[PDB]
C-alpha cells in the first residue's frame, strides 16, 4: 500500500496473509470460517502446492502475539477462463483444511449478493484497500497492515482519466492518478471492502495496474460481483484430490 | 420495489408478485419486526469490527 496508514491492530480482521514455504506470497479476504478469496495471478508461479498456508489475525510480520491462526490451503479455485500471465477473470477461492475460530481479531468480511453489490454497493464511492505489500514503488513491503481509503470510477471515466490491457466487465478502476496513493502488487489478493449501514462488503479484489501509483494510472480490482453464484456454488462442493481446480464460468 | 433505494433494506432485497417486498440477511444476522433490520444472531457477524463494536 502506498501513502495509505497502519491499520490498527484488529481493524481489518478479515484480511489473509498467504504464505509459500513461509515466505509472503499474497493477501485474501475471509468470507467464512471455510472460505477465502484472492487473486488468481497470485498462484501463476506456484509448484509447491502442499506448501500453501493462509494466516488469520495477523498485524505485524516481526513479532508472534497470539492472535494469529495458521491453516493449510486444501483447495485453490480458478475460474476457466483465467489464462495464466494475463488480466481478465482475476479470482481464487481458496478452501482452508480445517475452520479458523472467529475472534475479535479474526472475522470474515461479507460477501455480499450479486444485484444488492451491483445497484448498492457499486455506487458507493470509497472503499478501504489492504495490505503487506510495498510502501513505494520497486520499495520495501510493509512489516505492519496497511491500509487505504480509495475512490470508485466508473470504466469510461477510468479510461478518459489514464495516460496496456484492456478493461473488461470482470473488473474496475480505483484510486488516484497523482501517483500519490495506490495498492501495489505486494497487495494483490488483499480486499477492497465497502461499508454500507453499519456492515462491510467484499466488492474488489487487488489485481493490476501498471507499477505502483504511477501517474496518470489507478489500481484495477477484480469486479467480484460478477462471481457471486460462481463462489456460492462451489462453496457447496466437495473437495477434489489436488490443490489447485479449475471450475468452469460462468 | 427492490430497485429503488435497496427496497429499503439494510442487507438484501427480494421482489415478489405484487407489492410485496421482503428483507433479508446475511448468515450470522436475523430480520427485526421493522422488515428491513439486521441484527447480529452470532458474536461475530461478518463485516463488522468487534474492537469498535466494543467501543
Ligand atoms: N493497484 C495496483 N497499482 C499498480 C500496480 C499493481 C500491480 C499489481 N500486481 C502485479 C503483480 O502481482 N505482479 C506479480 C505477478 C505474479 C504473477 C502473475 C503476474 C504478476 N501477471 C503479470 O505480470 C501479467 C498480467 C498483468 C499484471 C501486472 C502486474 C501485476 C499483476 C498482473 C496489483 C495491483 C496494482
Ligand atoms: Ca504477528
Amino acid at each position: 500500500i502506498v501513502g495509505g496508514k497502519v491499520c490498527p491492530k484488529g481493524e481489518c480482521p478479515w484480511q489473509v496473509l498467504l504464505l509459500v514455504n513461509g515466505a509472503q506470497l499474497c493477501g485474501g479476504t475471509l468470507i467464512n470460517t471455510i472460505w477465502v478469496v484472492s487473486a488468481a495471478h497470485c498462484f501463476d508461479k506456484i509448484k509447491n502446492w502442499r506448501n500453501l498456508i493462509a494466516v488469520l489475525g495477523e498485524h505485524d510480520l516481526s513479532e508472534h502475539d497470539g492472535d494469529e491462526q495458521s491453516r493449510r490451503v486444501a483447495q485453490v479455485i480458478i475460474p476457466s477462463t483465467y489464462v495464466p500471465g494475463t488480466t481478465n477473470h482475476d479470482i481464487a477461492l481458496l478452501r482452508l483444511h480445517q475452520p479458523v475460530v472467529l475472534t475479535d481479531h479474526v472475522v470474515p468480511l461479507c460477501l455480499p449478493e450479486r444485484t444488492f453489490s451491483e445497484r448498492t454497493l457499486a455506487f458507493v464511492r470509497f472503499s478501504l484497500v489492504s495490505g503487506w505489500g510495498q510502501l513505494l514503488d520497486r520499495g520495501a513491503t510493509a512489516l505492519e497492515l496497511m491500509v487505504l481509503n480509495v475512490p470508485r470510477l466508473m470504466t469510461q471515466d477510468c479510461l478518459q482519466q489514464s495516460r496496456s490491457p484492456n478493461i473488461t466487465e470482470y473488473m474496475f478502476c480505483a484510486g488516484y492518478s497523482d501517483g500519490s496513493k495506490d495498492s501495489c502488487k505486494g497487495d494483490s489478493g488483499g480486499p477492497h471492502a465497502t461499508h454500507y449501514r453499519g456492515t462491510w462488503y467484499l466488492t474488489g479484489i487487488v489485481s493490476w495496474g501498471q507499477g505502483c501509483a504511477t501517474v496518470g494510472h489507478f489500481g484495477v480490482y477484480t469486479r467480484v460481483s460478477q462471481y457471486i453464484e460462481w463462489l456460492q456454488k462451489l462453496m457447496r462442493s466437495e473437495p477434489r484430490p489436488g490443490v489447485l481446480l479449475r471450475a468452469p464460468f460462468p | 420495489i427492490c430497485v429503488n433505494e435497496n427496497g429499503g433494506c439494510e442487507q438484501y432485497c427480494s421482489d415478489h408478485t405484487g407489492t410485496k417486498r421482503s428483507c433479508r440477511c446475511h448468515e450470522g444476522y436475523s430480520l427485526l419486526a421493522d422488515g428491513v433490520s439486521c441484527t447480529p444472531t452470532v458474536e461475530y457477524p461478518c463485516g463488522k469490527i468487534p474492537i469498535l463494536e466494543k467501543r
